[PDB]
RNA sequence: AUGGUGAACUAUGCCUGAAUAGGGUGAAGCCAGAGGAAACUCUGGUGGAGGCUCGUAGCGGUUCUGACGUGCAAAUCGAUC
RNA sequence: GUGAACAGCCUCUAGUUGAUAGAAUAAUGUAGAUAAGGGAAGUCGGCAAAAUAGAUCCGUAACUUCGGGAUAAGGAUUGGC
RNA sequence: AGAACUGGUACGGACAAGGGGAAUCUGACUGUCUAAUUAAAACAUAGCAUUGCGAUGGUCAGAAAGUGAUGUUGACGCAAU
RNA sequence: CUCUUAAGGUAGCCAAAUGGAUUAACGAGAUUCCCACUGUCCCUAUCUA
RNA sequence: GCGUUGGAUUGUUCACCCACUAAUAGGGAGUGAGCUGGGUUUAGACCGUCGUGAGACAGGUUAGUUUUACCCUACUGAU
């Protein structure tokens, strides 16, 4: 097996990761 | 005998297919015939990997491959 | 929501802001819990186990 | 087997067009020794929308040379055409917008529609809104006129072949998607009934043969 | 007041036929819509024709056009093609 | 006519030569292999006739008894 | 296989006429007030377009361990949609 | 008249008394209902009934193509003089 | 709309008339078909894209025609997908 | 004829708002669950045409 | 001789669990025109396999009209 890049994949935009949303 | 006729599809007329109804030495190296192709069938409650070898002399009886 | 503490507030204040509740007037809890349970199984709430340590 | 459906579109029963909204059959003038030796004035008395086309055909009058009364053609409307407009026609008129001219009369590289195929059709190429053609080039000898037909082939023709300039009107029509099927069953209403197109997988065997 | 946000004229299309295909008729439908002005008068009374036709509503003129304009730019190109073609041969 | 005929593609690729050998059905698809190894999935019907009797036994059901020796 | 009969039911094109109560949501366009030098960003008004919606006549028959199924009916009836 | 309404009911002009009937109200049936306490524990399966239904006001979340969800949800009232 | 008074087990008093909510698979939708068992993830749909055609032509019909549908047509069109 | 393996601490480099198909609305389509509800049941009983 | 229970599970159920009861023992006629789900499931369709194609098939899902007796006899009542 070759070498495999991880980082050509694009991790899902979940809502509880963007900064968009904050509380207090 | 030795050959049930196995029946598969919403309609039973062909069935395409024949099985086993006894003992097989399948083999180590078995790796079973996709079903499409696989015509004949040996179950596996039917196959055996040893046989209870018994050797005349001296009366001894040994469980072996 | 946030502030929540014991999760049984937490429970209770995401019925309310959602609207959930059982007629005059109870929060609906079970039915919050089994969306929050759902949203804990497919993913909608991200969370891992730590990976172990590299040597 | 059984006849496909294309196959019965011969027979004409059911898809015969729809003519009785049209205005009439949209044509220039017939070759006359008028235009062959000189031009005629022609006011556009009005323009109107033409049921199954896609541009509006244009109503002019000409007077008949040969007795004393009005002679009304539906030319095709094109585009910067307004009423009352002096149209004329034949080998020596100015290339104003809107008149009909032999296509070697014309500069090279002048644009033109509804220009003639041959000689004496009245009009053949360009018809649809927002096409027309360009005269590349010039061989006066042997009397002919290169040409670029709206699908991009070029093609001779007789420099004698009339054809009105500028573009047809109405051109961009396309450029709005019809977002619904029933504007599409009311633009083929007039046309003919070959809509809805059905799928070929989804035919009968006996229907396509593509069906089965 | 400006009661819809971007969906503009195209909101009686509602839910359906999706965002972009909406947006993409609102243009031509603004463009279809908007007045425009008479060149034989210069009042803002023209109105649409029936895809081609752009009647006037004062002086009674029309004129020819385009599907959703008075007049598509490829039309105003080839009038100024014409109109350089006939100052040379007039000269 | 005429290049479609099966003997004509059977001069064409030199099979006409074969003979007897060929298997019922064969075309320019599903040479005569494929055709024997088609053909099982529709071996296991039993002939029978009139009255009736098993003119044929089913594939791997001739109920004959073998001599075991 | 030979020669003839049918679109009054039913499938489709066309010509010419007829039929479609009452409510809910509120698009362009336009009017007034408040901000910015302007585009414009809001507030309060008219507007009644949506191949909108609930809901009559009409259209069709999704659903009933429903009626009858030797029925009123060789396909109807009650509810429901 | 009632009523948002050609929604349902009564009445006005007008048109009908026509569907075989007399005697009791057995079992079992078709149609319409009620029931102490549990409220789906019946059934493969909430199959069928029931439950909110009109109107005034407060209020209405996730998503979203920003158009919609929405009459979301959940709440207070409806008589007469 | 507001303020007192008043009979209530009652107050859209018969009629009339959504149950609501949290999710999954499937199809975008409006819509249409197996008249008389299957109304659907089926058909159709605008959108997306390919092929041939510039008229002595492309798809065809016709026993044949000085025949006919596209064509009262012309590449922003026609016909099959 | 040689020859194939590193990624670190709760959200990242990022590609000229978003990285979506896990898509909103819509459905006499099918399926899982919750409040009210009630004779489906405990356990059946009664009235009317 | 009399008793031998109320239910959950269909990403199935030739099965096991909890709880009560003294106990929840095993079998025949079963009742395939008393009713019912899995099913003998023809006419619609889709996904995956085969086959150039027509079609079925190593599969699965969905929706789909077999309608007593007044005849005779048996039984329960009644002259
Ligand atoms: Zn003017």
């Amino acid at each position: 097996m070759g070498k495999q890049d991880l980082g050509k994949l694009q991790t899902r935009k979940m809502k509880g990761l963007k900064s968009k949303f904050d509380q207090g | 005998e030795m050959f049930k006729v196995i029946k598969t599809g919403k309609s039973r007329s062909k069935s395409w297919k024949r099985m086993i109804t006894k003992h097989t030495f399948v083999g180590e190296g078995f790796t079973r015939r996709p079903v499409k192709m696989e015509r004949i069938i040996r179950p596996s409650a039917l196959r055996q990997k040893k046989a209870n070898v018994t050797h005349p002399e001296l009366g001894v009886t040994v469980f072996l491959p | 929501i946030s502030g929540w503490k014991d999760a049984t507030e937490f429970i209770e204040i995401l019925a309310r802001k959602q609207g959930r509740l059982l007629k005059g007037g109870e929060p609906d809890e079970s039915g919050v819990s089994k969306q929050i349970l759902n949203d804990f199984n497919r993913g909608k709430i991200p969370w891992f186990v730590l990976p172990p340590e590299k040597e | 087997g059984r006849v496909i459906r294309n196959q019965r579109k011969g027979a004409g029963s059911i898809f015969t067009s729809h003519t009785r909204l049209r205005q009439g059959a949209a044509k220039l003038r017939t070759l006359d020794y008028a235009e062959r030796h000189g031009y005629i004035r022609g006011i556009v008395k009005q323009i109107v929308h033409d049921s199954g086309r896609g541009a509006p055909l244009a109503k002019v009058v000409f007077r008949d040379p040969y007795k004393y009364r009005l002679r009304e053609e539906i030319f095709i409307a094109n585009e910067g055409v307004h009423t009352g407009q002096f149209i004329y026609a034949g080998k020596k008129a100015s290339l104003n917008v809107g008149n009909v001219l032999p296509l070697g009369s014309v500069p090279e590289g002048t644009i033109v529609s509804n220009v003639e195929e041959k000689p004496g059709d009245r009009g053949a190429l360009a018809r649809a809104s927002g096409n027309y053609v360009i005269i590349i080039g010039h061989n006066p000898d042997e009397n002919k006129t290169r040409v670029r037909l709206p699908s991009g082939a070029k093609k001779v023709i007789s420099s004698d072949a009339r054809g009105v300039i500028g573009v047809i009107a109405g051109g961009g029509r396309v450029d709005k998607p019809l977002l619904k099927a029933g504007r599409a069953f009311h633009k083929y209403r007039l046309k003919r009934n070959s809509w809805p197109k059905t799928r070929g997988v989804a035919m009968n065997p006996v229907d396509h043969p593509h069906g089965g | 007041a400006k009661r819809t946000k971007k969906v503009g004229i195209t909101g009686k299309y509602g839910v359906r036929y999706g965002s972009s295909l909406r947006r993409q008729v609102k243009k031509l439908e603004i463009q279809q819509h908007a007045r425009y002005d008479c060149s034989f008068c210069g009042k803002k009374t023209v109105k649409r024709g029936a895809a081609g036709i752009w009647t006037c509503s004062c002086c009674k003129k029309t004129v020819a056009g385009g599907a959703y304009t008075v007049s598509t730019a490829a039309a105003a190109t080839v009038r100024s093609t014409i109109r350089r073609l006939r100052e040379m041969v007039e000269a | 006519g005429t290049g479609k005929k099966e003997k004509s593609r059977r001069i064409r690729e030199g099979d006409t030569k074969d003979g007897n050998l060929r298997v019922k059905g064969e075309n320019f698809y599903r040479d005569s292999k494929r055709v024997k190894f088609l053909n099982m999935y529709t071996s296991g019907k039993e002939i029978r006739n009139k009255k009736g009797n098993l003119i044929r036994a089913a594939s791997f059901q001739d109920s004959t008894i073998p001599d075991a020796r």
